[PDB]
RNA sequence: UUGAACAGAGAGCAUUUCCGGCAGCAGAGAUUUCAGCUGU
């Protein structure tokens, strides 16, 4: 019950800013019972958990956790992980775009001159290579090792396990940028045509075309938490864009000049953007409140990664340079580079390489191990990051130790339970909801008969008209921004009585002005309009 | 799956073990991927009887660390709290899971009791009841068990009348088995020794006689036989009076072979009238079961018959006051012989003479007994 | 520098004999499983689609149905798959629902047979094999009640005189007929009610409010002596036999056709009228019904409650039956077929799961209680996922797309447009309603509840 | 109600606890007339307790005879015994599912507390137990059923007919 | 992709992993399967030029039927057409939207002209023959497969003279004249 | 329908009756466990 990790399985709810009814009030304490047992039974699973993650900690002080070389590391670690630090080298096709697999499984590079090619990395098998020999751009899987998207010259091309090809996309015209949804199973892409479309991969059909109507897309990433899509402009704007909304659901100015890349926390709360004006930012996103701003880089981002374990990295041409504990609200965790004698409150880099001949392509954290696997200029490379990775991952969401009959059953159990693309929204907890419309206190038909009688009576009562009051500032009366709004032809009942209702107002303010002013007394009320009344 | 819910099944003992601070988060982490490994091989497909018993091994180890942990830790023999019978109900459900699923392991049966009788004051007679009964519903066949049910609910609780139930019922079951035959003459002779010796001790401090176990015997040699016979020559008594001779006097021999058994395990019993409770087995062995013991074959057997008769009072120390009071009673039984039988004669003669010369200052008495028998 | 990394030791995940299932090493982070509304709205919304096409409620005709409709139907309440059914040119019949065929066929009487039920008759000088004969009673319109005894399988215990065993004999004609779940009584409703046992052949007692004919009996089934019947003067009457007598009666607006008691509640029952709908009512406070059932479209012609005393089954004059949840008021699901016309005597299964219905054109149907639930025996991964189903459309019931499927049957053409026309006449007298309370000063609200109850003997305080 | 199951075979006498009631108003729909050539959903139902085997071919050609022409024997008498609890007489005797209508009176003759079913439920529990048969054993014999059936058949055989090797 | 049970395929019916409905039947792929079309734009940037044809039929049926515009420039469509070989006759001028057609304007490629003219056994090995560079029209040779080969100008299509196939052809009528290289 | 005596099952329901607190010691079972009495 105490259960000191409980404030991560919390779920949070509605607060308006209790009843009688005794069947009700016993329904809602079994809610809330059920509720409190089933988050300290789902929190009591750490004891449970099989791994750990690692870690590389100084022990010293003359030890800096930034100046230990990829050579130390393979050193003090073991086979499996030295021998899963690979090292392609593939010098003549161009540089080589880097995704994995969901899973850590399978791992698809992506020349910039032709080369395309999907592979298991831990094994020595490669299932797909082709040298398509167009100028290929970026390349993503779809829903497993089994079908890739490939953002070639102008055409989006999408091929099967073994390279043949299956797709090509007439729409989807210039892409640069692909991603995949994986639970809306929703290929997302954005390129140098200003739209964003979304193509849903198991029917087979345009979900949506969106116009950025911003010019070319500079960055692309996606919120894992909630599916929204962060694009990145030339204006330095970052938008939250949805496949429902025909505009974004968020403008964020992050940066000026273009925006160079985007990574989000897999907790949907975090996101770094670095722009092309040498600055890093730390973007709160349930709250859209900017946390960090690293500005005055030493020259320009051009690749941002975040891990699962909230690691940090940034790519600015050759060097790659990780923080851990960036992401966090104090401002002793901003990241710097150098701790200004030994400034114990500042944020120096976890650990650093430098790719020194080249510049590096794009980051990417292999998901379940400790790595950061860096494409380049030459080839692909695999960097131990100890920090870096989720340990105890679960089994039945995605696996690393899938079998052939797991895939295909995962893969039929993920596609029927496909979540529709309009249940994209800026939180998953608004799907059970009710409206922001359609009042909180459930009409019990008594307030029904009331409001009919309400509307029975708006004549000759008023309660669809601004009320008399003559003592606030007339020149703003309320009654007179209701002749204003209304349009100055057309004569309805509503706007006569209005009108009746201002001059009342204004005779009630004449006589209030005349007794504090003092020209006449109190009320001395019209002597003979009083008995001309009846009249 | 059911392995998480085992699995999840052991955490409050370790959010209990780890409250007394006696193990550290870091080792629950440790005993638990254990645990994860032995719960996945049990309830998992593929198991085996040996998986059952490494996690009850293990467990029995975490026990004892934890046991003799919160001694070195607390200075404590106990912490009243959940975290020292839940290991032993652990144990006790791992030793229930293998017992439900695999059935045929009387070697896994068998530390289930064992555990559970040597459990101490904590367990319950009604859980050993219990797993004793579905045992014997299992394998009523297996004689041991009802042997062991017995000698647990006399040789520990002595309740005289459901050791009564347990060898009855189990001698409705295999009614062929001699083992059970004579494990219950034995409880029956420990009974009534355990009777008499109290009636000593009462009368000391201040009708039920072997009657019961001649009884047994009685039955015991009528079903012994008839299950023999119906057993051998199997499928039919398609046959000619030949093989029904010879088969009838072979069991004749098997059961007089196992009657001299039934003596020489009959005699240790000296608290009561062995003489009485051996003469009623003599009597018993005098009377012909159609296949003529004295007046034909099992001719050898009569003169054995006659032997045990012979040293039935002559069952002497060194000491022969009772030698000299009647050995004319040996000598006459032994002039019956010599006027009757002519080999067997010689036989009982010269067997006689080395029982004297075996079993026999005092040498003038033992020349006098020497040339008593010469 | 100290430095670990994630090892995942390869013996842990993926096992060294080929014959065994892999680990599911897991975490319950909601960062790792996020979409955690929409995940199992979309299994809401796949288990109603799949309620929807797995919903085929007709198990079967039993037998080749009777020749002239089946007007009276009684199961009996120990034995499982035994139901007996009486036609309307005499001849009734033992049902064995397993096999769906008959025991025996008896030409019980001239007239139609106008009720029948079952004993365990208890006589004082025969004990009669009840594991070998059952018995059922009928009365009739030729003015008899009689007793018959049945062969019945179901036990081999022995190794034969089936019928008429008693043939009581009244003056008037008889309309309805229970029996006592104990005391060998039985009652008899007709030009008026009497009460009878199986010893006698005369009325033990004659239990009449007034000289107004009894259409309909029914005991109590715990508090095993409370009698219930309907008069065709609009009446409900109580009877209560610790006194032997009528206890109270209230007056409707139109006939009770059909009572049920509530075998979980003991003084709860259910009364199937005229007007459309059937009536939830208290014992203990009969100036209210306490639930109204409101979706037939003609003569609510007899209900029956399941034996967990949580949901009804009613049937009706429009040719259909319909299920009824006892906490809602609506319906929960309509049975119709082109081949059932007229359905009059409906009872639930005392498994609760199956339903049967007799309708006019002679035949007796099984259908399911839950039409989409199959009756195999389950293991416990789909038991689990069934129930997990079951509990997901529970708190889902109302998002709007789910609604809409699973609300939607098909029902037939007749009983939809007088659906719709009802519904228009409804509003109508809705609003002319709402116009004549703005109007006009004293019109109070009666509630639903009490908008048929004109009149209640011993009133209340 | 069927709570035991009584299965003769050539080893010996089985008899089952019931764990859950086949349907009785649906015994003859599809899934229920399937779930007994599935085991998955077999085991669900039945679960054996006692095994009482036979002392050798002598007996099992005796206890074939009397299981032929229905009288209960006294292996049959022993494990009945040992397994049925003492119900009443005249108020809810215990319920056993055997598949003679004519051993039935054989065995409420002795125990008059037993209740004895053959209808078409225990016919098609019983050969559900008779199809699956090793397996619900769990492992709990010697001796390989099916030449326990082929000496038994011949045995029943030549003693039916008397048939002479002389 | 599991073959799908029967409440799988009920429930999820429009899924389809390989066939979807922008491919158009994969008929991109279809043709330039039978004509054996080297690279993948081929059939789109024909299928381009078969629009223009189609929209300008259209465009030019819409005016009055006797109007000498609309007749004149349909008889120069369909001329240039059958002079280009893309159509076979000039008889209807409904062949201009109905015969118009990606695989009229790649039967009328070089390999498939070669294969028609049996100059090669199949189209693969045509494109094969003419990736190795034996075959020339009119005097100067073609190298990529991809050449359109007109009315006139497929009385020109000749192997190269010292090609290894214009050796061996001859001298498998034993008419090789060494002479002249061949 | 009730009661008696008898035979049970472990399958229910409590509780202030003791124990799961230590020494002295015999006894039993493989250096550890179990089986009762004199004061806490």
């Amino acid at each position: 019950k105490e259960r000191e990790n409980q404030n991560k399985f919390e779920r949070s709810t509605y607060t308006n800013n209790q009843t009688k009814d005794k069947k009700l009030r016993a329904g809602l304490k079994k809610i809330d019972e059920q509720y409190k047992k089933a988050v300290s039974s789902a929190a009591a699973t750490d004891y449970l958990l099989p791994e750990s993650n690692g870690y590389l900690e100084p022990e010293n002080e003359l030890e800096k956790t930034f100046k230990v070389q990829q050579s130390e590391i393979k050193s003090s670690v073991d086979v499996s992980t030295a021998n899963k630090a690979l090292d392609l080298s593939l010098k003549e096709f161009g540089p080589y775009h880097i995704k994995y697999a969901k899973n850590g499984t399978h791992l698809l590079i992506t020349g910039r001159k032709g080369h395309v090619a999907s592979m298991d990395w831990r094994k020595g098998q490669l299932r797909a290579e082709l040298f398509l020999n167009e100028t290929c751009h970026s390349a993503t899987y779809l829903q497993n090792e089994q079908y890739f998207a490939v953002a070639q010259k102008k055409y989006t091309f999408i091929y099967d396990h073994e390279g043949t090809e299956l797709h090509r996309l007439k729409q989807h015209i210039e892409a640069r940028h692909l991603d995949f949804l994986p639970y809306h199973y929703l290929l997302v892409t954005a390129g140098e045509t200003g739209w964003l479309k979304y193509h849903d991969v198991s029917t087979g059909q345009l979900v949506s075309e969106l116009r950025t109507k911003a010019g070319p897309t500079m960055a692309m990433a996606q919120n894992p938490w909630n599916a929204v899509m962060h694009l990145g402009h030339s204006n330095g704007t970052v938008s939250l864009w949805s496949p429902s909304m025909p505009e974004p659901l968020v403008k964020l100015l992050s940066a000026r000049g273009p925006v160079n890349s985007i990574a989000i926390d897999r907790s949907g709360y975090y996101m770094a953007t670095t722009g092309a004006d040498r600055s890093m930012k730390i973007w709160d996103i349930r709250n859209f409140k900017q946390l960090h701003s690293v500005e005055s880089l030493p020259t320009p981002g051009t690749n941002v990664s975040i891990s699962d374990t909230g690691l940090l990295a940034l790519s600015r041409g050759p060097h790659v340079t990780l923080w851990k504990d960036a992401l966090k609200l104090s401002g002793d965790s901003k990241p710097c580079f150098g701790s200004m004698g030994g400034n114990p409150h500042r944020n120096t880099p976890y650990m650093s390489h430098l790719f020194a001949g080249n510049k590096v392509e794009n980051l990417g954290f292999v998901p379940f191990e400790d790595l950061l696997g860096v494409g380049h200029q030459t080839g692909i490379t695999n960097l131990i990051v100890p920090g870096a990775g989720e340990a105890n991952y679960d089994a039945l969401e995605l696996n690393p130790f899938e079998t052939k009959k797991q895939r295909q059953e995962q893969e039929v159990r993920t596609l029927l339970n496909k979540l529709p693309a309009d249940t994209i929204t800026l939180d998953p907890n608004s799907i059970g909801s009710v409206d922001k419309r359609s009042s909180t206190i459930r009409l019990n038909a008594k307030d029904l008969a009331q409001t009919t009688m309400d509307a029975n009576n708006k004549a000759k009562t008023n309660s669809d008209i601004p009320d008399v009051k003559p003592d606030v500032k007339g020149k703003n009366s309320g009654l007179r921004s209701f002749l204003r709004k209304k349009t100055q032809n057309v004569i309805d009942e509503r706007k006569l009585r209005v009108q009746k209702q201002l001059d009342k107002e204004k005779n009630i303010r004449k006589r209030n002005h005349q007794i504090k002013q003092g020209l006449i007394s109190e009320d001395h009320k019209d002597v003979i309009e009083e008995a001309l009344s009846r009249f | 799956s059911k392995t998480r819910y085992y699995l999840e099944q052991c955490i409050p003992e370790m959010d209990d073990l780890v409250e007394k601070g006696l193990f550290t988060k870091n080792e629950v982490s440790l005993i638990m991927k254990k645990r994860t490994d032995f719960e996945h091989r049990l309830n998992s497909r593929g198991s085996s009887i040996n998986d059952y018993i490494k996690y009850i091994n293990y467990e029995s180890n975490v026990n004892k660390l934890r046991a003799k942990r919160c001694k070195r830790i607390l200075q404590v023999k106990k912490t009243n709290s959940l975290s020292d019978w839940s290991i032993q109900q652990r144990i006790g459900f791992i030793y229930q899971r293998g017992t439900n699923k695999f059935p045929q392991d009387l070697k896994f049966w068998a530390m289930y009791l064992n555990y559970m009788k040597a459990r101490g004051n904590q367990t319950s007679y009604k859980k050993i009841h219990n797993i004793y009964n579905q045992l014997l519903k299992l394998h009523p066949t297996n004689v041991d068990i009802w042997i062991s049910c017995a000698k647990y609910e006399y040789e520990v609780h002595a309740n005289f009348k459901s050791c009564r139930n347990i060898f009855q019922n189990g001698l409705r079951f295999n009614p062929d088995v001699p083992k059970l035959w004579y494990e219950y003459v034995k409880f029956e002779l420990n009974f009534i020794t355990k009777l008499i010796n109290r009636r000593k001790v009462m009368g000391l401090i201040n009708a039920l006689r072997g009657d019961i176990a001649l009884t047994i015997f009685d039955v015991c040699m009528k079903t012994l036989g008839k299950h023999y016979i119906n057993k051998h020559k199997g499928y039919y008594a398609i046959s000619d009076s030949k093989m029904n001779i010879e088969l009838n006097k072979e069991t004749l021999n098997y059961l007089f072979s196992e009657s001299l058994r039934y003596i020489k395990l009959f005699d240790e019993f000296l608290d009561l009238e062995r003489d009485y409770l051996i003469n009623h087995v003599l009597q018993f062995w005098k009377n012909d079961m159609y296949d003529l013991s004295l007046r034909k074959d099992l001719p050898e057997l009569y003169l054995k018959t006659v032997m045990i008769d012979i040293t039935l009072n002559i069952r002497y120390m060194p000491v022969e006051k009772l030698d000299i009071d009647q050995l004319q009673l040996s000598v006459k039984k032994y002039f019956a012989y010599i006027s009757k039988l002519d080999s067997a004669s010689v036989k009982s003669l010269k067997n006689e003479y080395r029982s004297y010369l075996q079993d026999n200052a005092e040498d003038d008495p033992r020349y006098k007994i020497l040339d008593l028998i010469i | 520098m100290k430095i670990k990394t994630i090892k995942r030791s390869a013996d842990d995940y993926v096992p060294v004999k080929s014959t065994q299932e892999s680990q599911m090493p897991r975490n319950l982070n909601p960062e790792l499983h996020p979409f955690e509304r929409a995940r199992e709205y979309t299994k809401a919304l796949n288990a109603t689609k799949l309620e929807r096409m797995f919903a085929k409620p007709f198990v079967g005709q039993l037998g080749y149905g009777h020749r002239d409709g089946v007007y009276a139907i009684a199961k009996n309440y120990g034995s499982l798959n035994k139901l007996a059914t009486g036609s309307a040119d005499g001849v009734i019949k033992y049902w064995n629902m397993s096999t769906r065929e008959e025991f025996v066929s008896f030409k019980a009487h001239y007239g139609l047979v106008t009720g029948l039920c079952v004993t365990q008759p208890r006589f004082h000088d025969k004990k009669p094999d009840l594991k070998s004969q059952n018995f059922m009673l009928s009365c009739s319109d030729d003015k008899t009640v009689k007793l018959w005894s049945i062969n019945v399988d179901d036990y081999s215990n022995k190794n034969n005189e089936e019928g008429l065993i008693r043939t009581f004999d009244g003056e008037s004609a008889f309309q309805g007929i229970d029996s006592h779940r104990e005391n060998s009584t039985f009652a008899t409703g007709g030009a008026k009610i009497h009460l009878w046992d199986v010893n006698r052949l005369k009325p033990v007692s004659d239990l009449s409010w007034g000289a107004d004919n009894i259409t309909s009996l029914k005991f109590n089934q715990n508090e095993t002596d409370i009698l219930a019947s309907t008069g065709s003067d609009n009446s409900i009457v109580l009877y209560d036999l610790r006194t032997n007598s009528p206890t109270q009666k209230i007056v409707q607006t139109m006939r009770t056709n059909a009572i049920c008691w509530n075998p979980m509640e003991a003084f709860n029952f259910v009364t199937a009228n005229e007007d459309h709908n059937a009536y939830y009512y208290d014992m203990r406070n009969l100036s209210r019904s306490l639930n109204v059932f409101k979706d037939h479209v003609s003569a609510v012609m007899d209900v029956d409650f399941s034996p967990t005393g949580d949901e009804i089954v009613t049937g009706s004059y429009d040719k259909s039956i319909r299920i009824y949840k006892t906490n809602h008021g609506h319906s929960r699901e309509i049975y119709h077929t082109k081949r059932m016309q007229h359905v009059f005597q409906v009872k639930y299964s005392m498994d609760s799961k199956y339903i049967i219905s007799g309708s006019d054109d002679g035949n007796v149907r099984l259908w399911r209680s839950k039409a989409w639930e199959r009756s195999n025996v389950k293991t416990t991964r789909e038991k689990n996922k069934l129930e997990y189903d079951e509990k997901l459309k529970e708190r889902f019931r109302h998002m709007p797309e789910i609604k809409r499927i699973s609300r939607h049957r098909h029902v037939p053409q007749v009983i939809k447009k007088a659906q719709e026309i009802k519904n228009i006449e409804l509003s109508s007298i809705k609003r002319r309603e709402a116009n004549e309370r703005r109007t006009r000063k004293d019109m109070p609200y009666i509630s639903e509840r009490k908008k048929q109850i004109v009149g209640t003997v011993h009133k209340y305080e | 109600p069927i709570e035991y199951l009584l299965f003769e075979e050539p080893t010996g006498y089985a008899v089952f606890k019931v764990k859950l009631q086949q349907d009785d108003i649906g015994s003859r729909l599809k899934e229920v007339q399937e779930q007994i050539n599935d085991f998955g959903a077999f085991t669900k139902l039945i679960e054996l307790v006692s095994f009482a085997p036979f002392k050798g071919a002598a007996e099992a050609l005796e206890n074939a005879n009397d299981i032929s022409e229905g009288l209960v024997s006294e292996s049959l008498k022993a494990i009945l015994d040992l397994n049925l609890p003492k119900a009443s007489s005249k108020k809810k005797n215990i319920t056993l599912a055997i598949s003679d209508k004519n051993l039935g009176p054989s065995i409420k003759e002795e125990f008059p507390y037993v209740d004895c079913i053959s209808n078409e439920l225990a016919q098609d529990l019983i050969r559900g137990v008779r199809l699956h048969g090793e397996k619900l054993f769990k492992g709990l014999q010697s001796g390989d059923l099916e030449r326990a059936q082929l000496g038994l058949g011949h045995a029943y055989s030549r003693a039916k007919v008397k048939f002479s090797v002389q | 992709v599991r073959k799908l049970k029967h409440h799988e395929q009920k429930l999820l019916k429009k899924v389809d992993f390989l066939e979807w409905k922008q491919d158009q039947g994969h008929r991109d792929t279809q043709v330039m399967r039978t004509y054996h079309i080297q690279n993948r734009e081929d059939y789109h940037k024909y299928n381009r030029i078969c629009g223009d044809i189609r929209r300008l039929a259209n465009k030019l049926s819409l005016l009055p039927p006797t109007d000498p515009f609309r007749r004149k420039h349909e008889q120069l469509l369909l001329d240039k057409l059958y002079a280009m070989g893309v159509l076979t006759t000039k008889s209807k001028i409904s062949d201009l939207e109905n015969k118009v057609t990606v695989s009229a304007i790649c039967r009328r490629r070089l390999p498939v002209i070669m294969h028609r003219l049996k100059m090669a056994e199949t189209i693969q090995d045509a494109v094969k023959f003419i990736e190795q560079g034996h075959v020339r029209v009119g005097p100067n040779l073609i190298n990529d497969p991809a050449y359109l080969v007109t009315r006139n100008m497929e009385d020109y299509v000749t192997w190269v003279d010292n090609s290894k196939i214009k050796k061996t052809l001859l001298r498998y009528r034993n008419q090789i004249d060494d002479f002249d290289f061949s």
